[PDB]
RNA sequence: GCCUGUUUACCAAAAACAUCACCUCUAGCAUCACCAGUAUUAGAGGCACCGCCUGCCCAGUGAUCACUUGUUCCUUAAAUAGGGACCUGUAUGAAUGGCUCCACGAGGGUUCAGCUGUCUCUUACUUUUAACCAGUGAAAUUGACCUGCCCGUGAAGAGGCGGGCAUAACACAGCAAGACGAGAAGACCCUAUGGAGCUUUAAUUUAUUAAUGCAAACACCUGCAUUAAAAAUUUCGGUUGGGGCGACCUCGGAGCAGAACCCAACCUCCGAGCAGUACAUGCUAAGACUUCACCAGUCAAAGCGAACACUCAAUUGAUCCAAUAACUUGACCAACGGAACAAGUUACCCUAGGGAUAACAGCGCAAUCCUAUUCUAGAGUCCAUAUCAACAAUAGGGUUUACGACCUCGAUGUUGGAUCAGGACAUCCCGAUGGUGCAGCCGCUAUUAAAGGUUCGUUUGUUCAACGAUUAAAGUCCUACGUGAUCUGAGUUCAGACCGGAGUAAUCCAGGUCGGUUUCUAUCUACUUUCAAAUUCCUCCCUGUACGAAAGGACAAGAGAAAUAAGGCCUACUUCACAAAGCGCCUUCCCCCGUAAAUGAUAUCAUCUCAACUUAGUAUUAUACCCACACCCACCCAAGAACAGGGUU
RNA sequence: ACCCCUAUACCUUCUGCAUAAUGAAUUAACUAGAAAUAACUUUGCAAGGAGAGCCAAAGCUAAGACCCCCGAAACCAGACGAGCUACCUAAGAACAGCUAAAAGAGCACACCCGUCUAUGUAGCAAAAUAGUGGGAAGAUUUAUAGGUAGAGGCGACAAACCUACCGAGCCUGGUGAUAGCUGGUUGUCCAAGAUAGAAUCUUAGUUCAACUUUAAAUUUGCCCACAGAACCCUCUAAAUCCCCUUGUAAAUUUAACUGUUAGUCCAAAGAGGAACAGCUCUUUGGACACUAGGAAAAAACCUUGUAGAGAGAGUAAAAAAUUUAACACCCAUAGUAGGCCUAAAAGCAGCCACCAAUUAAGAAAGCGUUCAAGCUCAACACCCACUAAAAAAUCCCAAACAUAUA
């Protein structure tokens, strides 16, 4: 055993955490998924036959909100189906109505002309991003690795979006939060900041959803 | 299933001696739940045979089987009435092969 | 949550309430409220500024108008289906829902930069308190106490019981491990034919009010009846973790007392709540049985009268009361010994109790798990035993178990952290060995070893989980979460509030989120400088050696640097200044025992020997410190709470 | 005096247990069983008794002799309360300074409130202090007088406030409310005295039975021996019922009452979905709630019961045992690599036969080689001897001892 402070405290409150329990019975990969799910009753970010590029889709909780919503699984015959795509270095378990490429980063070219491949039009209508470095402690230090991965994926994102898209990413928040958020209002017309309620109150972390894109 | 004491669990036959098959037999019977041993008919015959001997050759003038059914110091109190059948060789599942 | 504002006086200031604006409902009116008012008014309510979206059950097609249809009548036995009239003076719909947004907030969460003893890691000084002297002088508490420790016993738990051990007696000052430490106030579960508040589609009422009708009276009043509103009185059976969905309560049969009777709770199964044939299924009467009481229930000789007291395991219901001329009849009173008729909810709760309380409540071994051993199948290139190991067995330590072969989720002085740790070894590191599928460095495995040590941070996802950076290693446990009269998160867990779900409601959730009061002056036991023996890492030498084909890369012995720990100190530095401190400086000493070997018998070889024996082997470590005693005026002190101690040549 | 030996405070409660829990600082005083019918006992009179009524098939009259204390939350009636507080009415008062086109504006006094922390917790205080806070021209704060009253008031709903304790104030009365619940229940001595059940809005209680006590009447009671008490299911025991004799002395009936009962543990047999332990439960018996001795302390195990005094004696039960693993020396040619399948299996991948030479060796029992090659074993001589486990947490736990006559 030999828990630490901070070991039984995270542990207690995942326990204890509501969102585990529903994930369990609603058999979702994991809490995050929840997240996107109270994101799409607010904004209705994903409609049925929409394309969705994933990025951080391990362990695949997010893929699987996707293809119930956009009917990438094909469930509804009335509803048009969409297309699910999913890109993490770690290896994601099989998915129907989902394909998933992997190992790759979306940062590497050569990665990102295989996802344009395998892309239906060579295009994305709606980019999500879940990923986050390894925390290292240090609200300072993680906060600017998610921040430049976030910088990376809006500088790849032209490529891949379409004109109009949806783009939602996780951020930590920090001083460098700002800037990025300038960046969105230069690329994108609509940009919102949400904090879900399935998103701990301790943490820090944070969704840009950004609408309308442009250039 | 239930087995009890003195039941055979596993019998062979066959052109062989008992040494030959006693080893593997052992083998089992230590590996079966209660007490066990591999017998032959002569070995058998002869452990019953020494049984009887030694209930004929005791020294004791006091056996439990007569005490028992004479009830000779009120033990019949502290007795069970299968006690009267089992001579005090039987006590729960176990058996005693050392006793008279 | 628009805002300013209001709220639980005395644990909640809020997201709750109110609030402009908007919306719904009700009302055509005077001399005591509304109001000396009148529909742009007034009252009862909902929602919460503004701003932007969201609006038809008005009868259908065809070219305001014809025509079936809708509604009413009549003909028709009555209908079907025919004859006539009307729908053409107007209608709007939401106390509906979403959406941004300016300002604001002792609201909840996140964050930039600075800042600071919050912390690393604490120190110095002042005041209060304190302790001593003088005066005055309480409280909770108290069976009596001449009030020890270890192990055991007492389902846990002992100052007092058993076996050991210890022990001149008395203050004063600290301490909080024990005295299930003290005072209330709790929270949990259960109980009472104990309360109360609230709700209703619980039962019983309509005395009251309002209206209506019929009498009376010639509109009001009175009597009667009906309808509503408003209340009033009273209750909320029993079993089943507890809760939801269910089941059950009476009678008969089997497991089921092996053989007179009786007796197996709870459970596992079955069945019964009739029916058929008589119509003397008439009357009466010895003696008996009996569901362990009573009440009920059962059998029956003889006799009178007839003829030549039915089958079936249960197949059932007291009293009262009602109907009836009598004879009789009447409850799915099934909660089945039966109140004539009464439900929910309480987190606003109350009282009287019981139980946990708190470390037992389930203590001499069935089921299951882990560990070790045994078994020798099977992996391991061949090869059980370098390493791993199937079905099993044995030993030790945990968990579970009497019936809804239903989905749950439980428990809750329950468990984190701080402080200080005591202990075990089943060793994570450091020591010493044996084996290896051990060339060396790393390893794998076992034996021995508890002296010492065993980090700092942070949670994007993870069902007792990680991530980052380290380390010689970041051990597994017991100690009533070890430790709350040393301190502190969260949970049980509640008084306020909202969301989702449930419920007609009150209210509930075994769901989520915000806010939220436990005080203690120490009487006793125990203890308050045992001390004098320190570990580890890294670097260098060996040496780049041995080893190895290279790649790589030791062990002993020695040297140097550190970190920590224990014990001191102030020359400098730093906090500061006759001094106290760390961030500074100084010192730190013995081994461990598992095996590896000689000689050599039982057993003339061999054999390390629960043979006599011989070495590694170290054995009892040892040494260090302390050690003379005026006056006990006074003064001083590097000594000190008091006391004591040192100095006064 | 102490030292020695022996000795687990008292009361009360829980089905049973105390050592658990309850109550007690101590002293003095005060503080808790009230009555009938019917029975019994003692008199009077007696088919009558009684000082009208009433009873009477020996009764009647009289007397004696049996029935506690404290405690709720509540409910209702009649008063008293708005000098606190909630709201209102009448007529009043207060609000520095600075910024502001000027306000239920901002900063900020006085004033009002009470966010957060610390102190305090029998306190300065039955809600305070210090700091920090929110508001501070207004839906503001505040003085005076008046009003609304409990089946009610009042409320920017907090079940808020209504004189420190409001889910319904306070006081008095009804009221000695009621309490199947808790606690208590006061001289001495002796005697008899314990666990089948049924019903119940019932399992914290009560009524009947069972057991227990007393008095009275009368004859059997208990222990028991032959005989006797079922088939079916295919099995089933210890036993039980009935019972002369005998050994014993009790039993039944009558009259009158109370009180007790989910008892606990041990031995045995079982029951709870075909759960060997545990839990729950039934039966038989024992012990315990009654003494003492013993087993370490010890309710339930063993020994033992009928009471006192003794500085006598014989006894009963009554002290655990156990210590465990050696083993052969010597030697081995050959028909042939026995045939089939197999790259080949040649003694040992598999199948069939299992003969045969020396004096004596299995067409090979175990290892080992891709197959071979090899190391054993059985074989001949030689004559040798060969007879089974352990661990834990404060500190091991009587001291010890193999050798004088049960
Ligand atoms: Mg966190
Ligand atoms: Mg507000
Ligand atoms: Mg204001
Ligand atoms: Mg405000
Ligand atoms: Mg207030
Ligand atoms: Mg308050
Ligand atoms: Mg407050
Ligand atoms: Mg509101
Ligand atoms: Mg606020
Ligand atoms: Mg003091
Ligand atoms: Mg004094
Ligand atoms: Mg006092
Ligand atoms: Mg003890
Ligand atoms: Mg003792
Ligand atoms: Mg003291
Ligand atoms: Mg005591
Ligand atoms: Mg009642
Ligand atoms: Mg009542
Ligand atoms: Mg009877
Ligand atoms: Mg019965
Ligand atoms: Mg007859
Ligand atoms: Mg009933
Ligand atoms: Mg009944
Ligand atoms: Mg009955
Ligand atoms: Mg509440
Ligand atoms: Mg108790
Ligand atoms: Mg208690
Ligand atoms: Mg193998
Ligand atoms: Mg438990
Ligand atoms: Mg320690
Ligand atoms: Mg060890
Ligand atoms: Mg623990
Ligand atoms: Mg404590
Ligand atoms: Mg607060
Ligand atoms: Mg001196
Ligand atoms: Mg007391
Ligand atoms: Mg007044
Ligand atoms: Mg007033
Ligand atoms: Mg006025
Ligand atoms: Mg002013
Ligand atoms: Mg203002
Ligand atoms: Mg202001
Ligand atoms: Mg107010
Ligand atoms: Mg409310
Ligand atoms: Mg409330
Ligand atoms: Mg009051
Ligand atoms: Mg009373
Ligand atoms: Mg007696
Ligand atoms: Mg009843
Ligand atoms: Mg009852
Ligand atoms: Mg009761
Ligand atoms: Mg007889
Ligand atoms: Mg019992
Ligand atoms: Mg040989």
């Amino acid at each position: 055993k030999n828990r630490t402070g901070a070991e039984h405290l995270w542990l207690t409150r995942h326990l204890r955490d509501p969102f585990v329990k529903a994930a369990k019975v609603e058999s979702y990969r994991c809490r995050s998924a929840f997240k996107l799910l109270e994101v799409n009753e607010r904004h209705q970010i994903l409609r049925p036959g929409l394309r969705v590029l994933d990025c951080g889709a391990a362990p695949g909780a997010w893929s699987q909100v996707a293809v119930q919503k956009v009917n990438a699984a094909g469930t509804d015959p009335s509803s048009p189906v969409g297309f699910v795509l999913g890109v993490d270095l770690l290896h994601i378990f099989p998915l129907e109505g989902a394909t998933f490429l992997c190992p790759a980063d979306v940062t590497d070219p050569r990665t990102s002309q295989r996802i344009l491949e395998v892309l239906p039009g060579r295009r994305a209508d709606v980019i999500l991003s879940d990923m986050a470095p390894n925390a290292t402690g240090f609200r300072d230090l993680d906060h600017d690795r998610l921040i430049s991965l976030c910088l990376t994926l809006l500088s790849v994102t032209p490529d891949i979006l379409q004109p109009g898209g949806t783009f939602l990413c996780k951020t930590w928040a920090g001083s460098q939060s700002r800037r990025l958020q300038r960046r969105l209002t230069e690329e994108f017309q609509n940009v919102r900041i949400i904090k879900p309620e399935a998103s701990r109150k301790e943490s820090s972390e944070v969704y840009f959803l950004a609408t309308q894109y442009h250039g | 299933t239930p087995v009890k004491a003195g039941r055979l669990v596993v019998e062979m036959g066959g052109r062989c001696e008992f040494e030959e098959v006693q080893g593997f037999l052992d083998q089992v019977a230590h590996k079966l739940p209660f007490a066990a041993k591999a017998v032959s008919r002569g070995t058998l015959e002869k452990m019953r045979k020494d049984q009887e001997e030694r209930e004929r050759n005791n020294q004791n003038p006091w056996t439990f089987e007569r005490i028992a059914t004479a009830n000779m110091l009120g033990i019949r109190k502290v007795l069970s009435p299968y006690d009267l059948t089992h001579k005090g060789k039987y006590w729960g599942k176990f058996y005693m092969p050392k006793r008279v």
